[PDB]
DNA sequence: TGCCCCCCCTTCGGTGCTTTGCACCGAAGGGGGGG
């Protein structure tokens, strides 16, 4: 079959990211990988004379218990010419949110029954390393549509709706999404009933080439304010603040009638009785919060930032927004891990779920801003990463002056 | 001999032609050096004689090898490197004595003018184009190109390092329990063969190596221990480092101590407890390599205590990874930690130091934190694990930083060790305000244009003050006014301020800056009992802050 | 009067913030070491 011409995007080179050093367990499974898609001409061996380097990592989820190789190509896929521009992307089907349950297929293998024009290989390049540096790098590039490339599902687009045609044909009520090397596939077939169509499904796959979502319980988590009988000067400074913050988000919320119960130079742990017009002021306050923000809708031209603060005992709250102050979505993730000892797991499976459920609700995922040091999540997220993609992310260090989300 | 092995393409980068540069004057010892290697250099087919119709040059030089008695020949590709395109470089890491098993057979062999075994593509060679110019005169010269890989070139290395992976990678595939480390053209080569087999391998490599046109001299054929490898010294039992002189000197320069910490981090590699924190200050805020540096009182401590560590004889030992790995680390003072990597006890397989300072204000257990992540990944590249952690800080004190702490942080599997001085939170935040304590409410404010500014507080009890201040910030005078609070108020104190920058800093409970205010506000924190902090926003109204508002005005 | 790699320490300059300095970060200068 014929290439299809792709090309960088004006005045851009292809990636030049170092490969970070990997564990012994991890380098042998690539090796293993490697050599296998070696010899079946997936990837050939290059030299040092293809300027080009994108990272290589493996994970293993705990349910599969085998390795799966994740090349790293955000940066490619950033400088990758788009091909909604060229219209060969995938819509997105607002039915997916609405289903009972969602299972993820990776069918990234798919892409490998289809060359890669020859021009844009060399921007593929990858580097396994050695442990303590007994030999240099061995280096690779693919000669098919690779895994994590963006480009892979624009242009297997026209093929696998081919071959999905039939099972969509017979099962009209069950959707399916392509998300990069995912197949998102949701119902509202009984909870084991379900499982047997995902199976089905994947013997027609199978016949040429994770565990399970429920978002009709992914419940949003509003703005409260507390409730108790009796308020000290601090309560009612937190307050104020706190609805001060919520002013940029809501409309009308109003602190005049609080802020002079404050008049004085008072101490802290004082008690100030509510007047009656305070009461108005904070019951009132209370529903604005109660419901949705009026005038917020979503823009696929533009993309989604999601934000994570930690609350503690496994608790994190995450907002979803493209404006400032216009969240499309505020959420509350809680770990299940067990002992409850480890932050950058639970922070790392959080960026997963939200991640998950943008592609779920959009079709993309959004740019993270993660609440931890660079170096902390560098030396550890990839032990505790299981997709198949990897979003965007940056890192910030914001103390709370409220705990809004709280 | 020329490997009969594929060139490598390489191309200059797009819209570049090749360099155009005249020669310079050498010696006549530097022109017999270079004649002697560059008609021999085309007797084996090296190099070739050019004319006129290349327009490219660039000029050649000769210095001197440890070896004595042979001479290094050096072409001054500067502007070629400038138009050549880029390479990935695949030596990814220096390979450590700490990471190797023991072995019952060792070898080491070094490949013979390897650079100059490896050819160099057809179309490129007319870019290499140069000039021996013999005194400088009588004879302008006679013009070479190169037919093999060029000594200054930028392609050199990695060509060359590619080559040879590929001329190995049939006898490792072959020999699955012969490990043979690869640094360029120097070889590693250790096996559990009795040394009759294993002496077999070897020849058995060398010949294969040969037909691909690779010499090993017998001089750099080490056969028995102790090797000489990378900088060190390999016994069948354990390692050492190759001897480290440090410079000694009436008068100091710049550069001499500049040259002295580089010795100490070297050392540090196996010498536990090395320090240069004071003779590193030393460096700052200097202007010029050759500015005399009176060393203070404080380095002459530090370079006494390295040298006192430096006449101690040291060793490290081998990996053994049917056991597992373990790091214990101490706490030096003013961000200084050093660390040992070992498996049994007072049997180190290295150590090292962490004291970079990351932020301007920060803390020990943040500090411990980062050191923990560089081992992490210093046993990922040597050992491919990480190691179990031996560390002088308290469950209860990490329990109580990743709790009050907003960010994400971990640290793996660790077991305390009382090795004082022990790492510890120097305050904490109370998550209440405090009963009975006064309550100050603070402000400080600068004026953009002046320079000019005032900070202060008022008081439940009725207390207030402003401060002129001149010289300084928005973001200092707020520091500045909690700074007053801190100095006015008793063991027990309440604060409200409207800088969320201010409580960002304190709120992350940091025990240094580079900050003297910061650094003050710091001590303060330290001798309180207990401090609660808060925040409401500025110009609303608000009891307290707006009367202070009102005051610093 | 050269090349490539890793490390540490210091300086500098670009980025973004409901900023007007400040904190962060990557690159580049010096040094060590390897070939
Ligand atoms: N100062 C240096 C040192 C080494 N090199 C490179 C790194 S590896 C390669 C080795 O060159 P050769 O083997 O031909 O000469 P050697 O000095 O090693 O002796 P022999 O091995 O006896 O032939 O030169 C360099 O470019 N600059
Ligand atoms: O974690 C950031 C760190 O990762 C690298 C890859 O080594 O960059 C990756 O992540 C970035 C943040 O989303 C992407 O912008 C980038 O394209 C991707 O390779 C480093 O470049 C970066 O320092
Ligand atoms: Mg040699």
């Amino acid at each position: 079959i014929e290439t299809v011409p792709v090309k960088l995007k004006p005045g851009m080179d292809g990636p030049k990211v170092k490969q970070w050093p990997l564990t012994e367990e991890k380098i042998k499974a690539l090796v293993e990988i490697c050599t296998e898609m070696e010899k079946e001409g997936k990837i050939s061996k290059i030299g040092p004379e293809n300027p080009y380097n994108t990272p290589v990592f493996a994970i293993k989820k705990k349910d599969s218990t085998k390795w799966r190789k994740l090349v790293d190509f955000r940066e490619l896929n950033k400088r990758t010419q788009d091909f909604w521009e060229v219209q060969l992307g995938i819509p997105h089907p607002a039915g997916l949110k609405q289903k009972k349950s969602v299972t993820v297929l990776d069918v990234g293998d798919a892409y490998f029954s289809v060359p890669l024009d020859k021009d844009f290989r060399k921007y593929t390049a990858f580097t396994i390393p050695s442990i303590n540096n007994e030999t240099p790098g061995i280096r690779y590039q693919y000669n098919v549509l690779p895994q994590g490339w963006k480009g892979s599902p624009a242009i297997f687009q026209s093929s696998m709706t081919k071959i999905l045609e039939p099972f969509r044909k017979q099962n009209p009520d069950i959707v399916i999404y392509q998300y990069m090397d995912d197949l998102y596939v949701g119902s509202d077939l009984e909870i084991g009933q379900h499982r047997t169509k995902i199976e089905e499904l994947r013997q027609h796959l199978l016949r040429w080439g994770g565990y399970e979502l429920h978002p009709d319980k992914w419940t949003v988590q509003p703005i409260v304010l507390p409730e108790k009988d009796s308020w000290t000067v601090n309560d009612i400074q937190k307050l104020v603040g706190k609805l001060n913050w919520a002013s940029q988000i809501y409309a009308g919320i109003k602190v005049r009638q609080l802020s002079k119960l404050l008049r004085g130079t008072k101490a802290l742990t004082e008690v100030v009785p509510l007047t009656e017009e305070a009461e108005l002021e904070l019951a009132e306050n209370r529903e604005i919060l109660k419901e949705p923000v009026h005038g917020v809708y979503y823009d696929p031209s533009k993309d989604l930032i999601a934000e994570i603060q930690k609350q503690g005992q496994g608790q994190w709250t995450y907002q979803i927004y493209q404006e400032p102050f216009k969240n499309l979505k505020t959420g509350k993730y809680a770990r299940m891990k067990g002992a409850h000892t480890n932050d950058v797991k639970q922070l790392t499976e959080a960026v997963q779920k939200i991640a998950t459920e943008s592609i779920v609700i959009w079709g993309k995922t959004p740019k993270f801003k993660l609440p931890i040091q660079k170096e902390t999540w560098e030396a550890w997220w990839t032990e505790y990463w299981q997709a198949t993609w990897i979003p965007e992310w940056e890192f910030v260090n914001t103390p709370p002056l409220v705990k809004l989300w709280y | 001999p020329i490997s009969p092995i594929e060139t490598v393409p390489v191309k200059l980068k797009p819209g570049m032609d090749g360099p155009k540069v005249k020669q310079w004057p050498l010696t006549e010892e530097k022109i017999k050096a270079l004649v002697e290697i560059c008609t021999e250099m085309e007797k084996e087919g090296k190099i070739s004689k050019i004319g006129p119709e290349n327009p490219y040059n660039t000029p050649v030089f000769a210095i001197k090898k440890k070896d004595s008695t042979k001479w290094r020949k050096l072409v001054d590709f500067r502007e070629l490197n400038k138009r050549t395109q880029d390479f990935w470089e695949v030596q990814l890491g220096i390979p450590h004595p700490a990471g190797l098993k023991q072995k019952k057979s060792v070898t080491v062999l070094d490949v013979g003018d390897a650079f100059y075994s490896v050819p160099l593509d057809k179309d490129f060679r007319k870019y290499t184009a140069f000039t021996i110019p013999s005194i400088n005169n009588e004879t302008p010269g006679i013009r070479y190109q190169y037919n093999v890989l060029p000594m200054g070139w930028k392609g050199s290395p990695a060509i060359f390092q590619s080559s040879m992976t590929k001329i190995l990678e049939p006898f490792r595939k072959q020999n699955p329990d012969i490990v043979i480390y690869q640094y360029m053209d120097d070889l590693y080569v250790g096996s559990d063969l009795e040394i009759g087999q294993h002496r077999t391998k070897i020849e058995e490599l060398r010949q294969h190596l040969l037909r691909w046109g690779f010499t090993t001299p017998d001089k750099k054929h080490q056969k028995e221990p102790p090797f000489l490898w990378m900088g060190y010294e390999l016994h069948p039992d354990k390692w050492t480092v190759q001897p480290i002189v440090l410079p000694e000197k009436d008068s100091w320069t710049v550069n001499d101590i500049q040259k002295l910490v580089g010795k100490l981090n070297w050392a540090s590699q196996i010498y536990a407890g090395i320090k240069v924190r004071q003779l590193s200050k030393l460096l700052r805020g200097t202007k010029a390599l050759t500015e005399v540096v009176p060393l203070t009182e404080e380095a002459e401590l530090e370079l006494a205590e390295n040298r006192e560590i430096l006449k101690e004889p040291v060793h490290g030992v081998y990996y053994d990874p049917s056991k597992d790995l373990i790091a214990e680390i101490q706490k030096q003072g003013q961000g200084q930690w050093t660390y040992q990597i070992y498996q049994e006890p007072f049997k180190n397989l290295k150590t090292g130091k962490y004291a970079r300072m990351k932020g301007a204000h920060t803390n020990d257990v943040k500090q411990l934190t980062e050191a923990v992540q560089k081992i992490a990944t210093e046993s990922i590249v040597i050992w491919g694990k990480t190691p179990k952690f031996k560390l002088p800080i308290q469950k209860e004190t990490w329990e109580a930083w990743w709790t009050e702490y907003w960010q994400a942080t971990w640290i793996p599997e660790w077991e305390f060790v009382n090795t004082p001085p022990l790492v510890k939170l120097w305050y904490q935040l109370e998550k209440e305000p405090i009963i009975g304590a006064e309550t100050f409410y603070v402000d400080g404010a600068a004026n953009r244009e002046t320079k000019l500014g005032k900070a202060g507080y008022v008081t439940d009890r009725g207390r207030q003050k402003v401060v002129p201040l001149t010289d300084t910030t928005n973001q200092k005078t707020e520091l500045q006014a909690i700074h007053l609070a801190l100095q006015d108020s008793g063991l027990e104190v309440n604060i409200v301020t409207d800088s969320q920058y201010a409580l960002g800093i304190i709120q992350a409970q940091p025990d240094k800056s580079e900050s003297e205010l910061v650094s003050q506000i710091i001590e303060q924190l330290i001798k309180k009992e207990k401090v609660y902090l808060a925040w409401v926003p500025a110009h609303k109204g608000i009891g307290g802050n707006e009367q202070v508002d009102k005051l610093v005005s």
